[PDB]
RNA sequence: GCAAACCGCCUCUGCCCGC
RNA sequence: GUGGAAAGGCGGGCAGAGGCGGUUUGC
């Protein structure tokens, strides 16, 4: 069960501009109606010039299967479908991007959840990875829970632009829509959990380079040299302006496509 | 939003200093969960639980002031007891079972007219600024009723607290404790 | 029946892909010995280095590399095979015997390997008027295999590592449902998954000896060192048809070979009685073609000669069965044109092609012997 | 071309393999990393990416011969046992290093052909850290051998060999 | 009222591979430590496998024990399964929510019960709690510095299903532990009564007894199980420990003996002195 | 409805392969160079071993063949296989009808019987136990893992092959192009140390539930474990240390009170073989 | 006088049901 | 005089089907 939470980043700031009592009924009016009325018409499979290509597991329906519990004007809680929940938190940031004039953002925190869960803990989880967004960059969503070393150089949310271009490269490559796989990676899921495994030798310890051609002969020994050009070779310059390696991102593409198959 | 402070960091916010907060809680609340299965069919039926689980240093502590002849008479003797027993939950998993140490601590706090509340406060008189807590336990089965307390740092004014004694139709008395732990805090206009 | 042994009636070769460097070896008499390298270079150490890392390495004139030990040691040898030939100067690659603890023995993919070829020729000879009933399920390719029309005679133009026997074994064994190409193998489709045979008893050390099978077919003949058991070693072997998978599987054959099973008597029945009748109908039929050609060495033919008159079900095993006996190819001879045009497609001569001895151009005997005759009854 | 490919830590591991999919610019560049290589004689001479660095320049320069895994698996199996030993079971790998030269030495013995060269360049290059492994511990200084040992086949299938 | 408190150490070895699944990168992971990692075994677990084995003892002796233990003489053998009427006849009497336990429904039946008297009892206007304390076993100083030095602390098993006709193969993956684990267990009994402790550790005993030839969690039956208890020290903490502080517990010693040699092999021998003092 | 415990016959021995034995495992665990379809392993110690899921399934497998081929003569003796026709529910995609196979587990049928009180008659669900939806009857045999033997562990620091490398090369009939691999197998004639455990519940039936094991045991010893059989690799043969007891005065106890029947020099197929009776009449003195 | 060539894996399966 | 007391994440599931270490011809 699929759980988004999602509120608009430094609106206090922008409600504070207004200097006038007939500017602020504009503002509040407007802010207003796009949580109301036209998030109903982003569920509704509309406006897809504004919207655009958003990382989709299945295409997208007639009728979505999301009970939109809250939406009050800078918050909402929805829940539905995981997979239709996954989608729906880049459909309402990319038409909440151009309703304003690009200035205002939003934050998404996503879990996945047992059906027979109390409904108080998936509030409470959620709530948790939406402040965890909040509180590192206000422009950035929590896509899975991940697993990351405590050296406080990592990361667990993505921003919005690096995940979808994130999955404008990795995903076309192995995932072909509707729950099934590419050419050459059926029945070869033996490949990518192994990959999170490769995955978890950069998460015990990251100064470690033996996940780098781990890679490389696993990739290597299912004639895969061409998936995953950068997962063999270390990023020198990500050493140099101290970020991840791209190991360490590829964890919220594939484990969504994990999750997609029947695993 | 910040719920605790250092030992320093708490010395600057009682004197309306200019304070950080710290960057990690020291545990976690996971949902571990059990299952109950039956003893002919072994057929399983899933509920869920939650804990505390801490990291590989951290743990909890409280504080004590009061005279000694008290403290190594009664508070000494009971934590040792209750190093073998639990602190609420499910004890017989193992849950609130501890090793205890005591040591020393010392807080810088200016004197004044106010003061916080470091435990739960069940105030006489209304208090200045506060934040409400509303709990009742279980004694011997019994389901104690709930209780308007006061959750911790909150602020009173000359306030001793004061424990309420319940009947819950046992044999002795329960005592409920609302004694407030007043440390000195500088305050505002209000 | 269970245990049912056999006889070797010719040097039998199964290879294990190895060959022994001349530092291994030192041949002291015209018996020959293996030497313990992991051993003697270890036991050469309290005499003392560096100097055998560097002169295995260099691989100089071998004979002097290994009487080297002669000096001041002696007697260090493995398992000391005989040589049975004029030869060996060392200057040699003695290829060696599987074996499992230095014991050789018969490994049980390789006679099962042999049966499948004398039961595929079975199969196409007696199924073109009933193969195209066997692809008339979800194969919707026998219109092909009936305007050429047997369904060898379409096979040659059909081609017209190498994966030349994917459709074949995918008539005779497999039909498929559907794939890229029109039909293939599909492993779960099978009479011979019920064939069990296994590995064999150790045959003995007395029994194993070096040989020099020389090559003929041209004018200037090459020498070849490998080690055989010798003719006359008897071992016992175990092979049974597990009957009760074949009852099971009923109604999932779908091959050619099952519509050779359905014409003698009940399917799950009569398999073990068709598998030698197929064994001694390729295995003779390629004894009585190597009559024909008399360019080897006289004595061969007399051991063809001899060949019969001895109960038993004779087949070819190892490594000097010929390509006259690994393959199809027997039955493709009374093409001519056809498969001519189709073995140059394949390839054969190098170092273009060989015009008039294409295929059958080598022979492989060990010591005036055709190797590789296994009597199994 | 190659020289500026092939750089210090992770030049182009995806550029090598498509150049390596190539004679006249890996005959040299190459080589003055096999004799890199060679000059770096103590085994312990990387803490860094160069033991990745290293490897990867020697991988490229043997997948341009032939280099079958399967002639080598006999020394490659044999330090899978003696690092399953330092698992509390031996200290002394002495007395089987010496084989594992031996089967070093009885590889390229054997190796004879074509395949001269694909076995040359990888007997020069195992060799000096084999002879810094006869007088060294084998907990440490042997976890770097091994590790290097590693990423040499690691990259070799990557780069399209075996 | 209260005496002392009987505290049992010891480790668990496995064996064979233990899997105490969570179904939450494998396909089914075995329960983990979420600061370091780490697996482990619950005391939940390993309470719930003593006491399943245990009430199937009880179930096969209701009528041979009617007079050693009283309220055994209420219960029938068999389940409630049947007719869906709770606290019948039958000994497997409470449903939770879709299986059945015993458990007995007031104190003054449970005091005589030798499960709940052992193991604890819910009931209405009952609430028996338990005299047992069931820790979480942890890896060994020893295993954790394994998991330093970079080794695998748990594996990954593939299993298949086959048809049984056409032979088409169909697999997953299962996480488990590592075989040859030294885990660190703990029991602390409390001695409330004075007179029945030595029947509450000797059942105690021989629900361990049970579990060395049982599993403990996980596949089992297809061999992920096999568990074994290497007990170090039992120790007493007596009353007067509690009090005063000065340590003077009575420390039984049994540095290598097994759940056999130590239920009466010594069990005269090593509780001499905590028999003595009650 | 109404479980019950009287003890736990206890079937220890040694598994003999006579011929090497391949239970083949995946790679990619942290391993660079190494024969390709390697043994199975124990990652702590290095040696390979036997699942007891691959055994308990080998002879589940072998044991509902034999009961498919005889659905109108246990039925005599044995209630709910009237419900069973010999078949398969792969002509048919629905799961629980007249055919003997009736799970598809993913895709491959397997005999489980739905239910508890049909699968308490069951020959087979019996004795290697069920699942289903509200009865889900649970097994009275454990099968655990077979590490190698204490005198094959010294052969092992002694530096004998505890495993091999066997090529096996497929040849195309018509070109005559071999197709080369390399099979990692254990060594034959090692020897690896098993453990089956029966839990005895209903003392009506257990002399079945033992003559069926031993039953599907001598299937085993004619059929092949593991490994591609067909073409030799595998060969199993059992060979029995003691039978024992362990009755339920025992684990109260801990006195030494089993019943431990001696069949140290005997085969499987003579402990089936006339003797049963003589074996195991101070287990029907004991009950 | 003795070899030197190529082939070194191919193709089907991959968590269900039950709270 | 303890938001407590009772509660196994497990029941069933062969890493399996097919496969001659082979053939060719010269430098
Ligand atoms: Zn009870
Ligand atoms: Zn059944």
């Amino acid at each position: 069960l699929g759980v988004m939470k999602g509120d608009v980043d430094r609106l206090g700031e922008f409600f504070s501009s207004m200097d006038s009592p007939s500017k602020l009924a504009t503002a509040s009016r407007f802010m207003d109606y796009f949580f109301k009325g036209y998030i109903g018409a982003i569920i509704e499979g509309k406006f897809g010039y504004i919207i655009g290509d958003v990382p989709s597991l299945r295409d997208w329906p007639e009728e979505p299967d999301i009970v939109v519990v809250y939406a009050g004007g800078d918050d909402f809680f929805i829940v539905g479908a995981w997979d239709q929940i996954f989608e729906l938190a880049f459909r309402v940031r990319r038409a909440f991007n151009a309703y304003t004039g690009g200035k205002l953002t939003l934050s998404v925190g996503l879990g996945y959840f047992d059906e027979r869960t109390p409904i108080y803990r998936m509030a409470d989880v959620v709530s948790e990875r939406l402040d965890t967004a909040k509180d590192e960059g206000r422009n950035r969503v929590f896509v899975v829970g991940r697993s990351r070393p405590l050296d406080g150089k990592h990361k667990l949310s993505y921003e919005w632009n690096h995940y979808e271009e994130l999955w404008r490269t990795y995903a076309p490559r192995i995932y072909a829509g509707n729950g099934r796989l590419k050419g050459k990676l059926e029945s070869k899921k033996g490949l990518l959990w192994k990959l999170l495994e490769i995955r978890e030798l950069y998460v015990r310890d990251p100064n470690d380079v033996r996940w780098a051609y781990l890679t490389a002969y696993l990739l290597g020994r299912h004639g895969l040299s061409d998936l995953f050009p950068e997962l063999v070779g270390i990023d020198t310059k990500a050493v140099e302006r101290k970020e991840p390696q791209p190991v360490y991102w590829v964890d919220g593409v594939l484990k969504i496509v994990l999750m997609a198959v029947r695993r | 939003k910040a719920k605790y402070l250092d030992l320093k960091n708490f010395e600057l916010a009682l004197r309306l200093r200019p304070f950080t907060i710290p960057e990690e809680i020291p545990y976690a609340r996971v949902d571990v969960p059990r299952v109950v299965l039956d003893r002919v069919t072994q057929d399983s039926s899933i509920y869920f639980w939650e804990e505390i689980r801490f990291r590989e240093k951290s743990g909890v502590y409280f504080l004590y002031s009061g005279p000694r002849e008290v403290f190594d008479g009664y508070i000494a003797p009971a934590m040792r007891f209750l190093g073998d027993t639990g602190i609420g939950g499910k004890s017989t998993w193992g849950a609130g079972l501890f090793e205890v140490e005591f040591h020393e601590m010392k807080i810088d706090a200016p004197g004044s007219e106010y003061s916080v509340t470091l435990s739960n406060a069940l105030p006489t008189k209304t208090p200045v600024l506060w934040r409400l807590l509303r709990k009742g336990g279980w004694s011997f089965g019994r389901r104690k009723p709930r209780m308007t307390f006061i959750a911790e740092g909150s602020i009173v004014k000359n306030d001793p607290g004061g424990m309420e004694r319940l009947e819950l139709g046992l044999s002795h008395e329960v005592y409920v404790y609302g004694l407030t732990f007043p440390l000195g805090v500088e305050l505002p206009e209000g | 029946m269970t245990e049912r042994t056999l006889k070797v009636l010719s040097p039998l070769h199964i290879g294990t892909g190895n060959e022994l460097t001349p530092v291994d070896i030192y041949p002291r008499e015209n018996i020959i010995h293996v030497l313990d390298t992991e051993r003697l270079v270890n036991d050469l150490m309290n005499l003392g280095e560096l100097n055998e890392i560097l002169a295995l390495l260099k691989n100089p004139p071998a004979y002097i590399w290994k009487g080297y030990i002669e000096e001041f040691h002696l007697d260090p040898s493995d398992y000391s095979i005989y040589t049975l030939k004029i030869h060996g100067r060392k200057s040699m690659q003695i290829k060696e015997f599987i074996k499992l603890n230095g014991r050789p023995y018969i490994p049980g993919s390789s006679l099962k390997g042999a049966i499948r070829t004398a039961v595929l020729y079975k199969a196409l000879k007696e199924c073109d008027a009933r193969a195209v009933m066997r692809v008339v399920s979800k194969v919707n390719g026998d219109v092909a295999r009936d305007i050429g029309r047997d369904v060898l005679d379409y096979y040659m133009s059909f081609l017209s590592r190498k994966r030349a026997d994917d459709l074949l074994e995918a008539i005779v064994f497999g039909m498929e449902p559907d794939r890229r190409s029109k039909i293939r193998y599909e492993p779960k489709r099978d009479p011979m998954k019920a064939l069990i045979v296994r590995d064999s008893k150790p045959v003995g050390r007395k029994h194993l000896a070096v040989y020099h099978v020389e090559v003929i077919g041209n004018p200037q003949p090459i020498p070849i060192w490998v080690e055989a058991i010798e003719p006359g070693a008897a071992t016992d072997v175990e092979i049974h048809v597990d009957t009760e998978a074949l009852r099971l599987n009923a109604d999932y054959f779908n091959g050619l070979l099952w519509e050779c099973l359905k014409e003698r008597g009940e399917p799950g029945e009569v398999f073990e009685d068709f598998l030698w009748e197929a064994v001694d109908e390729f295995y003779t039929a390629v004894m009585k073609y190597e009559t024909i050609e008399v360019q080897k060495f006289s004595q061969v033919r007399s051991f063809y000669a001899s060949l019969e008159d001895h109960s038993g079900h004779v087949l070819r095993l190892g490594w000097g069965s010929g390509w006259l006996a690994m393959t199809i190819g027997l039955l493709l001879v009374e093409k001519g044109y056809k498969w001519e045009n189709v073995r140059k497609k394949l390839g054969l001569g190098k170092k273009g092609s060989g015009f008039s001895r294409e295929f059958p151009k080598t022979r492989r005997l060990a010591d005036g012997m055709p190797m590789g005759w296994v009597v199994l009854e | 071309v190659d020289a500026s490919r092939l750089f210090g830590e992770s030049p182009d591991v995806v550029g090598i393999k498509k150049m390596l999919e190539k004679g006249k610019q890996w005959e040299a560049i190459q080589p003055y990393f096999d004799n890199v290589v060679r000059e770096a004689k103590n085994f312990l001479e990387w803490s860094p990416n160069k033991r990745l660095a290293n490897a990867v320049t020697v991988a490229a320069y043997l997948t341009s011969q032939g280099l079958k895994t399967n002639q080598v698996r006999k020394i490659l199996d044999m330090a899978r046992t003696t690092e399953l030993k330092v698992k509390r079971g031996e200290g002394d790998i002495k007395d089987d290093l010496v084989k594992m030269r031996y089967l070093l030495a009885y590889t390229v013995g054997k190796a004879t052909g074509q395949s001269k060269y694909s076995l040359d360049a990888f007997h020069r290059i195992l060799d000096p850290m084999l002879e810094v492994l006869m007088g060294s511990p084998k907990k440490e200084n042997f976890e770097k051998f091994y590790d290097f040992l590693q990423a040499v086949v690691a990259y070799h299938k990557f780069f399209g060999g075996g | 009222r209260f005496y002392g408190k009987i505290v049992i150490k010891g480790k668990i070895k496995a064996v064979t591979g233990l899997h105490i699944g969570s179904q939450r990168g494998i396909a089914n992971p075995v329960i983990k430590d979420p600061h370091t990692g780490l697996p482990y075994i619950p005391g939940s677990s390993l309470k719930g496998r003593l006491r399943s084995l245990f009430e199937i003892l009880v179930n096969s002796r209701l009528g041979e024990w009617r007079e050693k233990y009283p309220s055994l003489a209420n219960y029938s053998p068999g389940s409630c399964r049947p007719d869906n009427q709770e606290n019948c006849g039958k000994f497997f009497n409470r449903k939770i929510n879709r299986g059945w336990i015993h458990v007995c429904p007031d104190y003054e039946t449970a005091l005589a019960c030798p499960v709940c008297r052992l193991f604890g009892a819910s009931g209405k206007e009952s609430n028996f709690p338990s005299r047992i304390i069931v820790r979480d076993a942890f890896l060994t100083k020893e295993w954790e510095e394994k998991w330093r030095a970079g080794e695998a602390i748990t594996e990954a098993k593939i299993e298949v299903g086959i048809d049984r006709v056409t032979s088409q193969a169909n697999p997953r993956t299962n996480e488990r532990v590592v075989a040859g684990a030294e885990f660190e267990f703990e029991i602390i009994y409390n001695v409330e009564n004075t007179t029945h402790w030595r029947d509450d550790i000797k059942n105690l005993l021989t629900a361990m007894a049970l579990l060395e030839d049982s599993y403990l969690g996980g596949s089992g039956s297809r061999g992920y199980g096999k568990v074994k208890f290497i007990f170090d020290s039992f120790e007493f903490r007596p009353l007067d420990y509690y009090r005063t502080g000065k340590d003077e517990d009575i420390v039984s010693i049994d540095a290598r003996e097994k759940s056999v040699s130590d239920i009466l092999s010594g069990f005269d021998s090593l509780f001499s002195e905590v028999e003595g003092k009650l």
